[PDB]
């Protein structure tokens, strides 16, 4: 499939960036997840940004530690996420669907054996958050074989040759760092990011999507202004799901809002 | 790419997010340029030599061989500044940290010893040292808590995960992602990502080649073998790796046996754990059946490491070195055996060495060898978990 | 008559009941003849550096001085086997028993240190230890009790008098009075009936010894003052042996201040008790205006003892060796500050000359002047202490 | 004066040995010290040691650590026991009055005032525990310019020059030590005495006095058949004493029985 193609250019005829949710499958439990998942979409997602839960979250702020931490309490295992992935691409037939891994969870039963299981549910890229790209070959080859977009993170701190390699390496979208540090929406990025966008389109990279911090309408225009395809917000919408563990209808009513509004200032 | 080798046949690598890769790019080339640096050398070995007190004895122990046809000798690292070999690595680490113009260290521990080891280092070289601890260890290891904080280190309570040794390696690394620029993060064994299972042993190196002229000195040959326990891999690298090249020195690495194998309640991720990628590196660990990382269990808290330097697993895979496991009633006995036989009281970690080698001993009383254990650290810290224990049986 | 001079000028003597005078002349005999023989010599040697771990380092303190002109050395007996320099005595004792054919170990100990070091010696040594302990020490040292019997001594509290050290010290002579054809009192430190003070002195001075050596090699010329806490007096003495007829020398023994010496809780006999007869010898003492021995007050149990030896009471006498004294407040202070600035946790004992050495450098701070410290033990044992006195102010 | 020698010339006049208790001045109290002594003196003692309370007697067993330990709590101090002495011998005249000192309390205020305060007061004797013959002449010199006698202990394990200095040295009576160890009655000595007894009369020590373990009257025949001029017996008074605190009369009544019996056996 090429999904991530076809939404870039259905975007870019709107004059429109993406907007991109990032939620713990499973956080707070498998069944309000699938609701969460159906209303992030329905309030305007672009695409999905799916975490599997992982023992070791080290690329992780606290909010997203403890989104993991929830979805381990209600029990949640790989092999339920990859049955949660199936029935969300049953219901949404060309909305982008991407996965934060860490390297363990796919190396665990065969790299292949995973791009291969990604295919089968219809997932379109997997971002391994703890495999750089020098490390990163078997990995892009699995993805590439089983036609899984693999994505690459371009840090603030990057040099020519490393922008270069994930121009090269990625598909589907390149993850545009905003910063240095872990994830979190208590510690915004405010370095210019202007040059990377500018080098990673000279080299044919796939479009930017931003990503580390963003928790604000502003943030999203101000990214797309830039030269952003996109923007991704994952502990701001996590935090909504936190603070509204009691009130399964109101953290819906909640995520509405803040997705409206986010998805709002994209175009 | 890089200056050196990351890799141990398939172990090892630098699996760390792309954020960090610049910081260990410039670790290692701060590395390769300090080992040809006569200046850097010196400054170490001074060190080593007037404030951590190196070298270190070598011990004969003829009460506990009596009978038999074993001659065991005993690597002093218990007599090092801190009471355990952990000092030999910090000390060069810190010097590095200043070499590369960094004035902040990070630390992760799990019983405490790195984290004494790294805040008495920073005390002595003018660093600012900020040191992890999961909550559950902070919990059990007040004193070690209190030394730290004596010596002006921050300690900081993990409760993420399991609340242990991995959660406080993890929040290590979420830090130095962010503040790399200005603090140098000071790992506690010879594992995460290159370039620090290589650095570690070159750090530790100094107990090998030490025993080795000692030996030489003693009984003009080499052991037969050299014994030492295995937690991440630090002590035993460090003895095994003056030894490598001499093909008849047999390396017996000892990981922890806890309740038994069978148990499942063990730390003996290099023969009864899977492979694994976690803490930045390609290494066998503790792991479920889905992917998801444990604890390491153990008598000792020291060998809490719930995965094992690449270089050891890559030793065992060509046949160079050989590991085994004690548990944890075992590594009780050869505490009790040397406090009683030799008056030294060895560290419940270094025990588990202790413990094999008495075995060999025990097992074959009319094989002649030589063997040398090293003794990584002092068991004072240990005395109120054997008194528990004796009191609870009896 | 005896072999060598019972006393120092007027301190000293052997003031003992009848009945133990052949085991103090047999004692001497043995000690005497040891001296010249090489073979005794060159055990004992052995002992030190291969089981000890001697030479001990000699560390400079760069950290604490900044700012001033004093240069400070630390000699490292707290890197010694058992942490403290009460070691190379308890070694020379125990050979000496065996010279004597003697197969059982008497010793007394107040805050239990002596007694680990007696219990170790006898372990290696193949001797048969019993420890006498005044009850109320036996009660607030449970951690030293237990290692003792993990080492195989008996240990025996003492609840006659005031149930701590000098108690302890009359049941051990009151046991060799009946036992001494089987058995050596190895006491523990350099004060009691001649030949004692005479051979613990020689048995510590090697610690003076290294240090001239350490010092000329690293400064080209010798101490200003070497600085020594002084509780019976073995460190002191053993540092400052060899520098006694090097005139330009400093001798500068620290006795306990306690509370302060006008409250009268202290343990300072040596400049403010008065001249008795105890121990087995005739030397400055705490005892009330009658005549009956009291207790030494110090937050440091290890500078317990009630009295001093004799040859300090004569290096006072002539003006070769100076002494003062340091309270508990001060002595804290020096603990936490080499801590804070050299990584090295210091005995609370060691801590008295450390803090005496500290006041030196910052009451003349442009003073030229060159100091040794014998740091005599490591603190890990007075961690609880600490703790719990910091915690009790805030 | 010379009661020492007047007992035993009478002794031997009457071919009887001496008998001579031990108790610690002040045990339990002043009051009851001083009817104690009474009593033994009733009961038959020739002469009497008498130990001052010191903080550490170390040349003594539990029982007497214990009588030292009772007068403490009683608030005895060596000026009260002087000020008992003075009393017992304004009570007796002739019967010869031995204290047992351990040295501090002797050289605390200057040895030369402390055997000038033993003259004014009456006493006869002085046995210092812990001066050996070897640190001896202080406090012989001082003894003898104050007309006290000096008592040195000859123990089991003498030699000819030992026996030679305790013959020249000592007045009064020679303290034949039993065995070797501390004073207690439940250690009794079983060394042969007699060829050390014939030396010391073939030098002309002072008449010998056995001590140490000694708690039954066939001990004190045994003595004298030995050639000793007399038994001292210590721990098996002061036992009496303590198994009896809490009854004064009592204490009194058995005491006596005891006395009596050990002189009878001198007989
Ligand atoms: O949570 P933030 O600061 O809004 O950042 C967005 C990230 O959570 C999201 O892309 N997922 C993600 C991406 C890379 C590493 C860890 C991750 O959890
Ligand atoms: O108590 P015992 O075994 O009967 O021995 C008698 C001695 O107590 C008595 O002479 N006094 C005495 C004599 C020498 C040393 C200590 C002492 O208390
Ligand atoms: C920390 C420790 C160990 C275990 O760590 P390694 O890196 O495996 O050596 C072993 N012995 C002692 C005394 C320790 O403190
Ligand atoms: C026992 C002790 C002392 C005091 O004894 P000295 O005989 O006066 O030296 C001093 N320092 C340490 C560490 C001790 O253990
Ligand atoms: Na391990
Ligand atoms: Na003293």
């Amino acid at each position: 499939m090429e999904r991530y193609e076809n939404l870039f250019a259905q975007l870019n005829d709107r004059r429109e960036g993406a907007f991109v949710p990032f939620v713990t499958l499973g956080d707070p439990g498998i069944e309000q997840s699938l609701k969460i998942i159906d209303t992030l979409i329905d309030a305007g997602a672009d695409a999905l940004e799916l975490g599997v839960p992982f023992s070791d979250p080290l690329a992780d702020g606290p909010t997203i530690q403890n989104a993991n931490l929830r979805a381990f309490a209600a029990g949640v295992t790989p092999a339920q996420c990859f049955e949660m992935l199936a029935l969300i691409r049953e219901k949404h037939p060309t909305i982008p669907i991407g996965l934060l891994m860490y390297a363990n969870l796919v190396f665990n039963n065969g790299i292949d054996a995973f791009y291969a299981r990604c295919e089968q549910v219809g997932v379109d890229s997997v971002l391994v958050a703890d495999v750089p790209v020098e490390e990163s070959a078997p990995f892009r080859q699995a993805a590439l074989r089983h036609n899984i977009a693999p994505i690459f993170i371009c840090p603030p701190n990057a040099d020519d040759d490393l922008l270069r390699q994930v121009a090269s390496y990625g598909r589907g979208y390149t993850y545009l760092l905003s910063r240095s540090g872990v994830t979190g929406a208590e510690n915004r990025g405010a370095l210019p990011l202007h040059h990377l966008i500018e080098k990673l389109k000279e080299y044919h990279a796939a479009p930017a999507l931003q990503g580390f911090g963003i928790s604000s309408p502003e943030q999203v225009s101000a990214a797309v202004r830039a030269g952003a395809a996109g923007a991704i917000s994952g502990s701001a919408i996590v935090k909504i799901i936190e603070k509204n563990l009691a009130s399964p209808k109101q953290m819906l009513a909640e995520l509405r809002s803040f997705v409206s509004a986010m998805k709002a200032a994209s175009r | 790419t890089t200056l050196l080798n990351p890799y141990f046949g398939e172990f090892g690598g630098m699996y760390v997010p792309q954020i960090l890769m610049p910081a260990l790019n410039q670790l290692e080339e701060a590395f390769v340029s300090a080992q040809k640096d006569p200046e850097f050398q010196a400054q170490f070995a001074d060190l080593l030599k007037n404030y951590a007190g190196r070298p270190t004895a070598l011990t004969k122990c003829q009460n506990i061989t009596a009978g038999t046809r074993t001659t065991l000798y005993l690597k002093r690292e218990d007599l090092l500044h801190g009471g355990a070999h952990k000092t030999n690595q910090v000390l060069g680490q810190a010097l590095l940290a200043k070499r590369m113009g960094k004035s902040e260290i990070i630390a992760e521990t799990g019983a405490g010893q790195h984290g004494v080891a790294s805040a008495l280092a920073s005390a002595l070289l003018g660093l600012k040292c900020r040191i992890y601890m999961g909550a559950k260890d902070v919990e059990r290891q007040s004193p070690n808590v209190f030394r730290m904080r004596l010596m002006g280190a921050e300690v900081i309570p993990v409760h993420s995960g399991s609340a242990t040794l991995k959660d406080a390696c993890n929040e290590a690394l979420r830090d130095w992602s962010g503040s790399y620029e200005t603090a140098h993060y000071m790992l506690g064994t010879a594992a995460g990502p290159h370039p620090y299972p290589t650095i570690v042993r070159e750090f530790q190196r100094m107990i090998g080649e030490e025993t080795k002229a000692q030996i030489l000195d003693k009984e003009g040959r080499l052991p037969d073998a050299v014994i030492a326990c295995v937690g991440g891999g630090s002590n035993a690298i460090g003895m095994f790796a003056d030894f490598i090249n001499d093909t008849s020195v047999g390396l017996i690495g000892v990981e922890p046996g806890g309740h038994g194998i069978e148990t499942g309640e063990h730390g003996a991720p290099l023969k009864h754990g899977r492979v694994g990628i976690y803490f930045g590196m390609k290494a066998p660990m503790m792991q479920t059946a889905d992917g998801q990382i444990e604890e390491s269990y153990s008598i000792s808290a020291g060998l809490d490491f719930p995965s094992v330097g690449p270089q050891h697993a890559y030793l065992n895979s060509i046949g160079r070195a050989d590991y085994v496991s004690i548990t944890d009633d075992e590594a009780l006995e050869a505490f009790k055996t040397l406090c009683r036989h030799e008056g030294i009281i060895p560290a419940l970690e270094s025990s588990h060495a202790l413990a094999h080698a008495l075995k060999m001993m025990r097992e074959q009383p009319e094989k002649e060898q030589l063997l040398v254990v090293n003794l990584s650290g002092r068991g004072d810290k240990d005395i109120f978990t054997v008194h528990d224990i004796l009191k609870a049986r009896g």
